[PDB]
């Protein structure tokens, strides 16, 4: 019976990731 | 193809959504608290689901971009506060438990007649059982060594006394007229408290 922070540590750590990610994108062939 | 990325913090946002759905349904603490952080997390999440489309239709604009970023703290900031209270959710289960471990540890102490003290006896172990897996749970996730000393030597002295107690207080239904007896009890009584009192300031660390 994992606790309520088990139950929620990995998915807040895929989702801060997934955060970062999108954040860090940058593409300049984007520009043209 | 910035959609890609977008797509991976909604997958990501609907996963996280969904634990964190189920935990406000079946905590037995917090619970309307738990579902008020869960709903801004929902509200904050699909603010943040048209900011990171937008931005990824147009990635070089910085306004978009902006919105993006902002949209991003936020939800972070709803779901930093539904991990707090899930926290602490956790925290008051184990302090109700560590309290009905103490009422039956103060029953066993005072039970009146051996018949009794069998009874109150394995009314008291089971739940003892319980509280320590809740207690082994919380002390791997606490951060200072100290504390989680603290906790791994309480939940120790609380396992290894219980039994004792029961012989001390047998000693004592057996043996009415012997002070030594009594006095051995409340000695074993003393120890258990201590450790009562060292989970639940340990619990909260």
């Amino acid at each position: 019976h994992p606790t309520n922070v088990q139950r929620l540590a990995e998915p807040s750590q895929m989702l801060k990731h997934a955060v970062v990610n999108l954040i860090n994108y940058q593409d300049d062939a984007e520009l043209a | 193809k910035a959609h890609v990325l977008a797509a991976s913090v909604e997958q990501a946002t609907e996963n996280f959504l969904e634990k964190g759905d189920k935990i406000a349904k079946e905590s037995q603490f917090l619970k309307e608290e738990l579902v008020v952080a869960v709903e801004d997390v929902r509200k904050q999440g699909d603010l943040m689901k048209s900011a990171a489309g937008e931005f990824a239709d147009d990635p070089c604009s910085s306004v978009k971009r902006g919105n993006m970023v902002r949209a991003a703290r936020a939800l972070l900031s709803a779901v930093t506060r539904l991990l707090i209270l899930a926290d602490m959710a956790d925290v008051y289960k184990l302090l109700v438990q560590l309290k009905v471990v103490e009422d039956g540890i103060l029953k066993l102490r005072n039970a009146g007649n051996e018949q009794d003290l069998g009874i109150q006896y394995k009314a008291l172990k089971p739940e003892v059982d319980k509280l320590n897996i809740m207690a082994a749970k919380r002390q791997q996730e606490l951060k200072d060594v100290g504390n989680r000393d603290q906790m791994a030597a309480a939940r120790g002295i609380l396992q290894k006394n219980v039994p004792i107690l029961y012989t001390a207080s047998q000693a004592c239904l057996q043996h009415p007229d012997v002070a030594a007896y009594k006095a051995n009890r409340d000695l074993i009584y003393k120890q258990l408290q201590q450790a009562v009192t060292g989970i639940s300031n340990a619990a909260q660390a």
